[PDB]
RNA sequence: AGGACCGAACCGACUAAUGUUGAAAAAUUAGCGGAUGACUUGUGGCUGGGGGUGAAAGGCCAAUCAAACCGGGAGAUAGCU
RNA sequence: ACACAGGUGGUCAGGUAGAGAAUACCAAGGCGCUUGAGAGAACUCGGGUGAAGGAACUAGGCAAAAUGGUGCCGUAACUUC
RNA sequence: AAUUCCUUGUCGGGUAAGUUCCGACCUGCACGAAUGGCGUAAUGAUGGCCAGGCUGUCUCCACCCGAGACUCAGUGAAAU
RNA sequence: CGAUGUCGGCUCAUCACAUCCUGGGGCUGAAGUAGGUCCCAAGGGUAUGGCUGUUCGCCAUUUAAAGUGGUACGCGAGCUGGGUUUAGAACGUCGUGAGACAGUUCGGUCCCUAUCUGCCGUGGGCGCUGGAGAACUGAGGGGGGCUGCUCCUAGUACGAGAGGACCGGAGUGGACGCAUCACUGGUGUUCGGGUUGUCAUGCCAAUGGCACUGCCCGGUAGCUAAAUGCGGAAGAGAUAAGUGCUGAAAGCAUCUAAGCACGAAACUUGCCCCGAGAUGAGUUCUCCCUGACCCUUUAAGGGUCCUGAAGGAACGUUGAAGACGACGACGUUGAUAGGCCGGGUGUGUAAGCGCAGCGAUGCGUUGAGCUAACCGGUACUAAUGAACCGUGAGGCUUAACCU
């Protein structure tokens, strides 16, 4: 359950470390993103070298929430780190190429195939 | 709203309700009937009623609970001792209530309350 | 009511191993995708039981890749095909949301031998 | 908040057409002790149903 | 068409075999008892009067009893009446099962709702709240302005203000029936009816095709 | 040792809510500042209205102060209402 | 102006916890603050809790929240040392 | 600049984005040396700005405890 | 000018259309994609932040869009008090000076219990031409009306390629609204436990009081949203702009003059709710009442006694009903409430006793004990015999029947 001003954490090789969520997507007067979602997000700090830096301006998509998914039998998968995975802002397509940390059934797609694949756990 | 709710609130703050019921629970059966007002009369039951169903079976636990209920050992004593046996065959309905009118100073519908097996 | 009841009767599994919080269990649940059922394992500390007949349901938590994650399963569901006991616990409370800050050390729970 | 013009007594009992009080419709005579008293409530001397239940 | 009087029992779910949670309300009906055909030659337009449940014999008034005793029919809790649409007849005593509704797929369901008392405006009629602070006076929750400085001077039919809420009629619209139990006089919807538990539905079948 | 620190009484009065025909013609509540000193307080005493007094704001001088109160000239005058 | 949530100088100094005349529960002692009875809507006042987020609110982090004790360790620029 | 009219000066930093801020520039409308100049540690219920922390301030309000409101009895105002 | 008290924000709006988005067209220097402009069209929709008091502006980043205006530049007897606009103070400037500056800066009391209209609700009264109880018709009145994205059609038409459709269909979102509490959660000062200080129950033990519910940890019902169901339509009719057919006036031409077809989120329907106080007071069904008399200025009259129906109301127990009223369920033939029994839930293994242990404590008895609003039962208590109200066949005029 994100919104604006939301610290997240990264999930994947990109080399940012903490960014924070600027806008939720697909729609006007959205207020919330949950997984399977793009946001744009700033960089608060990344790694001294990196494919990103300070500063850079570009999307993600949410793989881990803490108020977590629901399922058609009712059951609910929380974690907790509100954290994501960069994305190219043209190509909309991950960045780094080592996803750390477990993902959901949810963000698989034709969109997010890659993803899943570099995940270490679908749940 | 108070859907599907129970108890009375009756203008007092919570602890003041469960020490009146306290001191008026052991006024009740130190004398077996007191006058009231009617819904101070209608939620006594929900107090003494259970009490008495504790009256019904003397452990030496029943005595330490219904002494946490009441701190009144005589009270405790005239439970167990008495209205144990008394309405020992009762299932329930340990007690009465009887509207005598409203009350002089304020108009409050006042109610004797007793127990049923005073007579 | 009795015919609420008569309709959650029928549809209990009643082949549940039962358990308390703070045991250790493993819970196999069916996953679909393309036309694969595999029956995915997952295992971890039950931390929290509701109770309610039908509608009950309990939460296990376990760490992994160093990310904590809750799930919930509703217990007569269909989805879920198995679940095993594999350590007893002696907790005392009957919610374990402490459980939500004590890691590595902190987070371990004694067994119950009883 | 406040008025603008006297209103009139003809409002004024226009605003007192409810406040008319009502009389107890239905006095129990008591089938023992023979006084009257309100419906469901006791007598004035300890009857209720016929019986004695409180001697005052 | 025509529609069903159900007393409302309560929800649950029920699972399928794909692990799908589907939350139904258990609505049960009883044989609802038809007291009355109206049509055009008498009573311009073609209605069914429906009763339903039983009820205290020693409790129906002689108005209400010989209006069952003309029917020829047991005295139920409540009488309602169902537009007919045309080709689709029966008669007086003639009773109905919840079979009917054995081949639909949506329904209709009309109930008189929860009374939420009297209600703000916040609630009502979903405003926002004023600034909680910064110097709020008095107006945490009060509707602001209503209205217009003196030139429309005064306040418009169907202002939102505060009052009742609840405890009317409404009507859910195309939900999903899914079991007509019919041996135990049950019906399964998916979503949730209005009204409190026990309280009574009538259920035509989906106006919208 | 200290116009030292923290902090009660005491003395204050920064913010906020309340109150605004109040409980009150300036207060309560919750936080706040000083608290061995240029501190605070009690009893008595002096300074009188263009005067007093003032770590000064035209402050304060008996709920009133760019001139107190009370009597008088005085039924001041009023091209205004 | 009141049987008014204000003001009013001095003297007394119990117990336990506690540094303490803090504060908490108590002692001696003194009260229950002179309309009540119900009800348990809006709304207001005074409060308690909060999923996910955490100043995005807003003139302004106002208010709330949070911090808080003792002992020990460790402690930057700067400096009138 | 507590002073700059133009003016949200320009440049730099800061922010995703800065009419504020901080640092340079001097084009000082109209600084400037006891109606003091420029520094200045400490200090401040001081002004502006930033960060962390925390949170119903907010998204977006929910629920609860009381005191009122409300009904009944007694009393019984006010401005206009 | 015997006061119409103010900028901006907030909260609620409402209207216009000079249309921002969506809909429909015409033309294009319109290949397609896109535009461009014009015409019809107000139905709904019509961001969030950074800056500063802003209005305005600029910027970020979205969206289909981030419309323009009116409404005392809408809205302080609704809030705010930043700006401006008092008294303090200071700078620059001006003035010899007091002071002054649409110059700047720091600081700076926002009252009002609603009488009427208005409105939101909800009653009482009476009417509706005998009374009563229900059920409706619908004269009307409100509400509702948004849109993205993906895929198919199809890399098809197109195009030199780049690119890339119409139309039609499926799917899925955003926002909003209604409902609901089964799920997920919140709350749950009445349930349960832990624990601090202290005091008390003779003491130990066990409890309890107070300390913001002492502080915490969980949490039933209910209520709730962030939880999850549903909705916006399709269609009809009649149209706007526009497109036509036939077709003269006017041997032709012509969408029109006769006639005829089509044509949009607009119109009227269709959907939802209110809805016979629709005074024009509607309709249907059921039930109830079949007395004597006197009196006159014979009347739809006055009085007397008789009679008291259907039913109603009061009362009482009460409610997922509720400010009060109302509404609903029930009043012994009775499960209405409380209690009780049983279950269930929650808490998590009571007390007591035994053991172990110097002890704190641990183990056993023991998933124990306790358990609010739940569930299913139960007349144990309290819902009185009643009384009260409402009566006695329902004016007149024609008409049609019927005798
Ligand atoms: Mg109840
Ligand atoms: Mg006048
Ligand atoms: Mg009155
Ligand atoms: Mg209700
Ligand atoms: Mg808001
Ligand atoms: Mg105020
Ligand atoms: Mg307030
Ligand atoms: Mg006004
Ligand atoms: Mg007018
Ligand atoms: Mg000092
Ligand atoms: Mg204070
Ligand atoms: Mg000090
Ligand atoms: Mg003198
Ligand atoms: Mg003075
Ligand atoms: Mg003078
Ligand atoms: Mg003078
Ligand atoms: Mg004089
Ligand atoms: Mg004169
Ligand atoms: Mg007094
Ligand atoms: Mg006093
Ligand atoms: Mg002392
Ligand atoms: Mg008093
Ligand atoms: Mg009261
Ligand atoms: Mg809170
Ligand atoms: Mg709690
Ligand atoms: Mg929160
Ligand atoms: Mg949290
Ligand atoms: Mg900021
Ligand atoms: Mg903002
Ligand atoms: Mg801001
Ligand atoms: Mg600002
Ligand atoms: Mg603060
Ligand atoms: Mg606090
Ligand atoms: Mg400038
Ligand atoms: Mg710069
Ligand atoms: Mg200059
Ligand atoms: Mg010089
Ligand atoms: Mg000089
Ligand atoms: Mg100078
Ligand atoms: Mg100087
Ligand atoms: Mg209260
Ligand atoms: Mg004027
Ligand atoms: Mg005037
Ligand atoms: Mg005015
Ligand atoms: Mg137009
Ligand atoms: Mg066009
Ligand atoms: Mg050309
Ligand atoms: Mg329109
Ligand atoms: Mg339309
Ligand atoms: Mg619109
Ligand atoms: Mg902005
Ligand atoms: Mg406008
Ligand atoms: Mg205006
Ligand atoms: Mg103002
Ligand atoms: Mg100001
Ligand atoms: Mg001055
Ligand atoms: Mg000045
Ligand atoms: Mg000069
Ligand atoms: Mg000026
Ligand atoms: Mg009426
Ligand atoms: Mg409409
Ligand atoms: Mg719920
Ligand atoms: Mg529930
Ligand atoms: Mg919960
Ligand atoms: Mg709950
Ligand atoms: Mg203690
Ligand atoms: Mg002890
Ligand atoms: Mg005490
Ligand atoms: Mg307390
Ligand atoms: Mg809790
Ligand atoms: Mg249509
Ligand atoms: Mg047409
Ligand atoms: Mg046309
Ligand atoms: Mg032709
Ligand atoms: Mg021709
Ligand atoms: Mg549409
Ligand atoms: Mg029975
Ligand atoms: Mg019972
Ligand atoms: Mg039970
Ligand atoms: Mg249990
Ligand atoms: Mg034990
Ligand atoms: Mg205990
Ligand atoms: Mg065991
Ligand atoms: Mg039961």
């Amino acid at each position: 359950m994100i919104q604006e001003q939301t610290m997240l954490n990264v999930a994947d090789n990109s080399g940012a470390r903490r960014v924070m969520c600027i806008k939720v997507l697909g729609g006007s007067h959205r207020r919330y993103a949950g997984v399977g979602d793009i946001i744009k997000i700033t960089i608060k700090e990344a790694i001294p070298r990196g494919k990103v830096k300070k500063g850079d301006v570009l999307k993600a998509v949410v793989v881990r929430t803490k108020k977590g998914v629901r399922r058609p039998d009712g059951s609910v998968i929380r974690f907790d780190g509100n954290a994501c995975v960069l994305l190219n802002n043209n190509s909309e397509q991950p960045i780094g190429t080592r996803i750390f940390g477990p993902v959901t059934r949810e963000l698989r797609s034709e969109k997010f195939m890659k993803i899943i694949s570099l995940a270490p756990e679908v749940l | 709203m108070r859907h599907r709710k129970s108890g009375r609130q009756l203008n007092r703050n919570s602890s003041h309700r469960q020490a009146m019921f306290r001191n008026m629970a052991g006024s009740l059966v130190r004398h077996e009937i007191i006058k009231t007002t009617l819904p101070k009369a209608k939620e006594l039951r929900r107090v003494v009623e259970p009490l008495i169903t504790l009256a019904k079976t003397d452990s030496v636990a029943n005595r330490r609970l219904a002494f946490a209920r009441t701190r009144d050992n005589e009270i405790v004593a005239k439970l167990f001792n008495e209205l144990g046996p008394r309405f020992a065959s009762r299932a329930g309905g340990y007690t009465r209530i009887l509207k005598c009118g409203f009350r002089a100073g304020d108009n409050a519908p006042m109610a004797y309350i007793e127990l049923v097996d005073r007579s | 009511s009795n015919i609420i009841k008569q309709l959650e009767q029928e549809q209990m599994k009643q082949d549940v191993p039962s358990f308390r919080p703070g045991d250790t269990v493993e819970v196999k649940v069916w996953v679909v995708e393309g036309s694969k059922k595999r029956l995915q394992a997952f295992e971890g500390v039950v931390i929290a039981i509701r109770n309610r007949g039908l509608h009950s349901a309990f939460t296990v938590r376990k760490i992994s890749n160093g990310e904590g994650v809750e799930r919930v399963f509703q217990t007569h569901s269909p989805v879920v095909d198995s679940i095993s006991v594999k350590r007893r616990g002696a907790v005392r409370k009957a919610k374990l949301y402490y459980l939500r800050e004590r890691t590595g050390k902190a987070a371990r729970i004694k067994e119950r031998l009883n | 908040a406040v008025q603008q013009n006297k209103p009139t007594r003809s409002k004024r009992g226009m605003r007192r057409s409810h406040d008319a009080l009502t009389a107890v419709t239905s006095l129990s005579v008591d089938k023992t002790s023979g006084e009257k008293h309100l419906r469901h409530h006791i007598t004035a001397d300890g009857y209720y149903r016929g019986r004695k239940v409180i001697a005052k | 068409m025509i529609g069903l009087v159900g007393k409302k029992v309560g929800m649950t779910r029920i699972f399928t075999e794909d692990g799908v949670s589907i939350p139904v309300t258990v609505i049960e009906v009883e044989a609802n008892r038809v007291t009355q055909v109206k049509d055009l030659a008498n009573d311009g337009y073609r209605a069914i009067q429906v009763t339903t449940g039983a009820k205290k014999a020693n409790r129906v008034t002689k108005p209400e009893a010989g209006h069952f005793a003309k029917a020829g029919v047991e005295a139920g809790r409540g009488l309602w009446e169902f537009r007919l649409a045309e080709g689709e007849e029966f008669t007086v005593g003639q009773s109905i099962s919840v079979e009917l509704f054995a081949d639909v797929k949506k329904v209709d369901v009309t109930g008189t709702s929860k009374g939420k008392g009297f209600a703000g405006t916040v609630k009502r009629w979903n405003f926002r709240t004023q600034d909680a602070t910064h110097g709020n006076s008095l107006s945490h929750r009060v509707p602001g302005s209503i209205g217009q400085n003196q030139t429309p001077g005064k306040v418009f039919k169907g202002k939102k203000m505060a009052g009742q809420m609840g405890n009317e009629r409404v009507t859910v619209q195309s939900l999903d029936v899914v079991r007509v139990d019919a041996e135990r006089n049950l019906l399964l919807v998916k979503g949730a009816v209005p009204g409190a538990t026990g309280s009574d539905l009538i259920v035509k079948p989906a106006v919208k095709a």
